[PDB]
């Protein structure tokens, strides 16, 4: 088939999707947010892109049901292509199945929280439709490391 | 009455017999009969001990028929095979009229391998149940392993004549297969006579269309015309199995032979390069050719045409399928495939060609790993790895480099990072489990490996891993045991030497350790020998079931197989290990909250063992013995004298004082690997220094020895001189076997107790001669050997 | 490089490690000896090779055969023998070792085997049950040798997780080994010339 | 993969 494909993440391959996310967005994730998706009430959405057979992506999203404001909707948690790999339509692939599943879900927002500072992603997702909402938002990213940052939000709208 | 219990035992009601028989003796406490049944129902509850004591009460009250019938089967259950063919006996000849009893005798006569009288049990059932083609088989069977070879041919040839016309459809299997048995039988009796040959081979086209073993029929057919020198017929069929199995390389060789050109690169090319037109994906048409071309461009052109290929589609085993190729053509192969595959990878691009990339670093990684260029091989492994961290195979290369530099720990952690990607996959899991044993990390070894096993009522999977017969897991333990067990040893000695004090609270830690390490790897090394006998009594059912399913030619090979189990390499390994410790326990002995651990390392049910640190094994009286009766004679009844470990005799012979089989040991060695050997060397010293005088062996022995050594090695050995204190035997040693014979000195530096020959320059010898080793080699002896 | 071969007893230790190794379904020898005497012409190993070239005793490791071939990978096959359907198999087990995996080494020995059932057994299909996670196995069951989905088997292995249960319908003509020998002119022996033509 | 266990 074609060469790059989409199939589920399972408890199994966690680790997979673990060591993706810490080689694509180093000091974001606690291994703890990893584990919370697979332990036995927010519901997450999780795919591994193949490459070949290569898992060389992934993506974790959240559906937020809920006071809020256009906010709701699909929350991209990760999203991330090993670099080697990038370029060969592999994160609209996994961006899609995100937007894609907002339509499941019924609802009309897909929304992300980048680093300010992040610029060449900014405009990929932009890119793909997504727009800034408001300014920056003060400190709004904790690092493993303890750091701060300043985060952007962009959002994109779902028929 | 005790009829009603019989019946009731035939009918599983195991509890209805015994209500049963306990009123009967509570009467007649001396009713043979009734206590030999009792046996049979408390054994298939589970009740082994008390079955046990019912039933050697009857054998002393001693019988009726039906009582020797019972005793038979409960011997059977209980491996008592010799035993059980007594009762079976005593069943006919105190007045049986059941003729089952001569199958059952048969089973029983194969599995202890007498054949004779199975043949007569063979024929007995056989005129009992003619109607039966199982029984002409099996007779069929007995009579060809008796050598009655015409008379198995006759056997089977007038069944084939009743059942003309009479065979159904669901017998056509069990009909094929017998077909077949007969050609094999009469195609051994034809030897290399032509015109039996010629027979045989008229017999196989006979039989050709109601034969559906395919394969074994053409293989068949193509031998025989081997033999009768029709090679051109011969190579047709080779061609035709070839078709059948393009992936099958002893095809190709023997079409080779059958055309005449074995010795002809020309011809052989040629062979190949139309072979592979047929068959393009095929191993054998690229590769052969590898094994025999010559000219350096033309070598290097299907080298390159053979190794491009696998890593343009990325397969992993590239490097491993042309290793063979390195190990037998190094010094031309190796320096060519360099080259090709550097070129190949300065071509790449990264972000273009991933695939090719990745792997083809990862062969390079292979590559300088096999040539000992350890930084080399990790660059590559590391560039690989980086560009793509999700693959577990680079992980295993990393850490495989890391073992041969020696960083055991460090290997085990890479590989468990490999393992934490896949979950799923055993195979990562059991190689993680592997690199933590040879750590000696045997908590976390454990650990990771309870994750595949059914841990149902057990704290972990060291249970399971025994029920499924687990050597692979098992012998690893025993040898982490008994390094743990040796490291303990040294740092128990070490803590005597620093008193000069809860010191003394240490050593008592320490020598529960080394006492329990010791145990254990006694243990885990005696579970081996325990699954090879199952092995063996696994056969008891198939000398009925192969009868009657119509698969004597597999059979036979089940014999074979059997007559060899003791010499398989992890039975063999089990016993080489373990041998350590019953030789030093000999030669040593010629100079609380447990509780809490004892469930963690348990092997076996409770009930079936309660010596869970082997104790009992390592405070025995008779290690030597032990060594014979749980590993060592099985092994020496079956092994051949071409894979004979004759180091092994010699030094089993040695501890029990029969110095004439050390030297016959000794001298078939050197028969075989001739006399510049330093093992040969050194086990003549060794031997030598035991007919002195005044060593603890038998005076008539050292006398016979020294005369066999005189006979056989006085232009090898100075044997006048063990009288000369002054002769330096370590000097002679190296002038001879010279001083890199690593195996030769580590051998003297075994005997040095007992055979000084200055062991503080032959420990100095072994160390400067470590330096051409590799890093983990050179430590595993600094370590454990010294 | 890989050879491919029928399986005999003098096998069985060495699969039931492969299986030990790539499986959590394992089985005591007595079975491995059941099926290889029961069917002596239907399973199938793949080995490393050693040949001699222009220019010892076995390896103590659990994997090694004889001196210088060790086993890779196994198919382990049945027919199926319980109580009346016509004539079908079971693939019991089929594994290979990590490192020699996505080569071909078990489609290879899958077609072997089905052409055996086939030709020797006159079996009508074969089933087989795997993993719903298991990607490779899939890829190659349904994909390359287009296996059928029959049903689903909820909580079939030991740690809860389902299995497809999978068949395939085998005829003897469509099943003969020289049909795949081009992945892709399909050149063929007839078995008459002489090839030094 | 048949499972011996059911
Ligand atoms: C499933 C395996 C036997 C496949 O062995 P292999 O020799 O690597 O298969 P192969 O090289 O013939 O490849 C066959 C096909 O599967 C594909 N494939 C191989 N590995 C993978 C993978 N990791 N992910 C996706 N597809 C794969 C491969 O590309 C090929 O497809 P195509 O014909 O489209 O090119 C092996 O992965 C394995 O041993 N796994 C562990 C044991 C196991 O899970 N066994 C099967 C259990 S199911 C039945 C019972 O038993
Ligand atoms: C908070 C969070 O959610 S995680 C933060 C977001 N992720 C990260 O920061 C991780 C690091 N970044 C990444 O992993 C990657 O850069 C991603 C995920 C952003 C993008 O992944 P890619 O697989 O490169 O995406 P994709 O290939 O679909 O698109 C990249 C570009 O290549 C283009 N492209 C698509 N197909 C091809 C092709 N065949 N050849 C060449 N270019 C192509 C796209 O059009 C796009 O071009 P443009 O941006 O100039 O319009
Ligand atoms: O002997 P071990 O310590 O268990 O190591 C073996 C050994 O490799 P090295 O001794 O060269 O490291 C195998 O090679 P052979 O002895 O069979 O020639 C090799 O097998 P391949 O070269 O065929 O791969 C195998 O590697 P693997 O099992 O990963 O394929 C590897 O085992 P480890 O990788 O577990 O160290």
């Amino acid at each position: 088939r074609d060469i790059c494909t989409l199939d589920n993440v399972y408890a199994n391959n966690l680790g997979m999707l673990t060591k993706l996310a810490h080689v694509t967005v180093p000091n974001l994730y606690q291994d703890a947010f990893f584990s919370a998706l697979f332990a036995e009430k927010d519901v997450h959405f999780t795919q591994m892109a193949y490459y070949s057979e290569i898992p060389v992506g992934g993506l974790v999203a959240k559906l937020v049901p809920k006071n809020e404001l256009s906010l709701k909707g699909i929350q991209i948690e990760f999203l991330g292509v090993l670099p080697n790999y990038r370029h060969k339509s592999i994160g609209s692939k996994l961006l899609k199945f995100a937007e894609d599943k907002c339509s499941e879900c019924h609802q009309h927002n897909v929304f992300v929280y980048l680093p300010a500072v992040d610029d060449l992603t900014k405009q990929w997702f932009i890119a793909h439709g997504f727009e800034q909402v408001g300014e920056t938002v003060n400190n709004f990213i904790k690092g493993v490391n303890g750091d701060e940052q300043d985060a952007i939000l962009l959002k994109k709208h779902i028929s | 009455q005790f009829l009603e219990a019989l019946k009731l035992y035939e009918g599983k009601q195991y509890k209805k017999s015994l209500k049963l028989l306990d009123a009967i003796l509570k009467k007649d406490g001396s009713h043979v009969d009734s206590l030999a049944l009792k046996g049979l129902d408390l054994y298939s509850v589970g009740e082994k001990d008390d079955a046990a004591s019912y039933v050697a009460n009857a054998i002393r009250k001693i019988a009726s028929p039906i009582c020797c019938h019972v005793l038979g089967i409960y011997m059977r259950n209980t491996k008592e095979y010799k035993e059980s063919i007594k009762w079976f006996t005593a069943a006919l000849n105190n007045g049986s009229t059941n003729k089952q009893i001569y199958r059952d005798l048969a089973t029983l006569q194969s599995q202890i391998g007498d054949f004779k009288n199975a043949l007569v049990s063979r024929k007995k059932y056989w005129e009992a149940f003619l109607g039966y083609r199982a029984n002409w088989t099996s007779l069929a069977v007995a009579q060809d392993v008796n050598g009655e070879r015409q008379q198995a041919i006759n056997t089977l040839s007038q069944f084939e004549k009743l059942a003309e016309g009479k065979i159904s459809d669901s017998e056509k299997y069990e009909h094929s297969e017998c077909l077949m048995y007969k050609n094999d039988i009469m195609y051994k009796a034809a030897s290399d006579n032509q015109d039996k040959l010629q027979n045989v081979l008229k017999h196989l086209n006979d039989i050709e269309p109601c034969v559906f073993d395919k394969f074994g029929l053409l293989e068949r057919k193509a031998t025989i015309y081997m033999k009768l020198g029709q090679l051109k017929d011969a190579s047709i069929v080779y061609r035709t199995l070839i078709k059948r199995n393009p992936d099958n390389f002893k095809y190709y060789k023997l079409l080779e032979v059958s055309l005449g050109i074995q010795g002809d690169n020309k011809l052989k090319k040629a062979l190949y390069g139309k072979l592979e037109q047929f068959y393009p994906r095929c191993e054998p048409p690229k590769f052969i050719p590898l094994t025999f071309l010559q000219d350096k461009e033309e070598l290097s052109k299907k080298l390159r045409e053979y190794v491009l290929p696998q890593l343009e589609r990325g397969v992993p085993a590239t490097f491993s399928n042309v290793k063979p190729l390195y190990q037998r053509r190094k010094s031309k192969v190796s320096p060519l495939l360099e080259k090709i595959v550097l070129d190949y990878l300065s071509g790449l691009d990264p972000t273009q060609d991933p695939i090719p990339f990745i792997w083809t670093n990862y062969y390079l990684s292979q590559h300088f790993l096999f040539l000992k260029d350890f930084p080399k091989a990790q660059e590559y492994i590391d560039a690989a790895l980086d560009h793509t961290p999700t693959l577990v195979e680079f992980y295993i290369l990393k850490a495989r480099i890391l073992k041969h530099l020696g960083l055991m720990d460090t290997a085990a952690g890479i590989l468990e990072e490999g393992r934490q990607l896949d979950l799923q996959d055993r195979f990562i899991n059991c190689k993680t489990v592997k690199y933590f044993l040879r750590a000696n990390n045997i908590d976390k070894a454990v650990e990771v490996a309870s994750l595949f096993t059914k841990n149902d009522d057990s704290v972990n999977g060291i249970k399971d891993l025994h029920l499924v017969e687990a050597s692979w897991f098992i012998v690893e333990q025993a040898e982490a045991y008994y390094r743990l067990y040796l490291d303990r040893k040294k740092k128990l000695d070490d803590l005597a030497s620093l008193k000069k004090e809860q010191i003394a609270n240490d050593i008592k830690e320490n020598q529960w350790l080394v006492r329990k390490y010791k145990g254990l790897a006694l243990k885990r090394f005696n579970a081996i020998p325990k699954f090879y006998k199952q092995f063996e009594d696994d056969q008891l059912d198939f000398h009925s079931y192969c009868m009657r399913k119509g698969t004597p030619r597999a059979y036979l090979e089940m014999l074979e197989w059997g007559k060899a189990l003791y010499t398989k390499p992890m039975y063999v390994r089990a016993m080489k290990e373990a041998s350590k410790l019953y030789f030093q326990m000999h030669d040593d002995r010629l100079k609380k909250r447990k509780e809490t651990e004892a469930k963690s390392v348990a092997a076996y049910p409770s009930d079936q063992d309660n010596d869970v640190f082997g104790e009992k094994l390592i405070e025995t009286s008779t290690p030597m013995e032990d060594f014979a009766t749980e590993f060592y004679n099985n092994y020496s009844m079956q092994v051949r004298e071409d894979e004979r470990d004759y180091i092994l005799d010699f030094e089993f012979n040695y501890r029990i004082g029969k110095l004439a089989l050390c030297f016959a040991s000794l001298n078939k060695f050197a028969k075989r690997f001739g006399t510049t050997s330093g093992l040969f060397g050194s086990m003549a010293i060794v031997l030598l220094h035991a007919t002195r005088n005044d060593t603890p062996f038998d005076p008539i022995l050292k006398k016979v020895v020294t005369k066999s050594l005189e006979k056989e090695y006085s232009e090898n050995f100075p044997l006048n001189e063990i009288s000369n204190n002054s002769f330096d035997w370590l000097n002679f040693y190296q002038e001879k076997f010279g001083k890199n014979d690593i195996n030769g000195l580590l051998f003297l530096y075994r005997y040095r107790d007992d055979v000084p020959i200055g062991s503080s320059n032959l420990k100095e010898m072994i160390i400067s001669s470590l330096s051409p080793l590799e890093p983990h080699s050179q430590n595993e002896i600094l370590q454990y050997y010294l | 490089p890989i050879n491919i071969r029928r399986a005999t007893i003098n096998d069985i230790i060495c699969m039931q490690n492969a299986n030990l190794h790539n499986l959590p379904e394992n089985y005591m020898m007595k079975y491995y000896m059941y099926h290889i005497l029961s069917w002596p012409e239907a399973s199938f190993v793949a080995t490393t090779t050693t040949l001699d070239c222009e220019d010892r005793t076995i390896k103590l490791d659990p994997t090694y055969l004889a001196p210088g071939e060790k086993l890779v990978g196994y198919v382990l096959v049945k027919m199926n023998d319980d109580p009346n359907e016509p004539p079908n198999g079971h693939i019991t087990s089929l594994s290979v070792m990590r490192t020699y995996r996505r080569m071909g080494i078990a489609e290879n020995l899958m077609r072997q085997a089905l052409f055996a059932l086939r030709e020797v057994h006159q079996a009508e299909y074969v089933s087989l049950h795997v993993r719903q996670s298991n990607r490779a196995a899939l890829h190659l069951y349904r994909d390359t040798l287009a296996f059928e989905v029959l049903s689903i088997e909820k909580s079939y292995y030991q740690d809860g997780e389902d299995a497809y249960a999978m068949k395939k319908v085998l005829k003897l003509e469509e099943l003969q080994i020289s049909n795949f020998t081009h992945r892709r002119e399909k050149l063929e022996d007839d078995l008459e010339s002489d090839l030094l033509e | 993969s048949y499972s011996m266990e059911h």
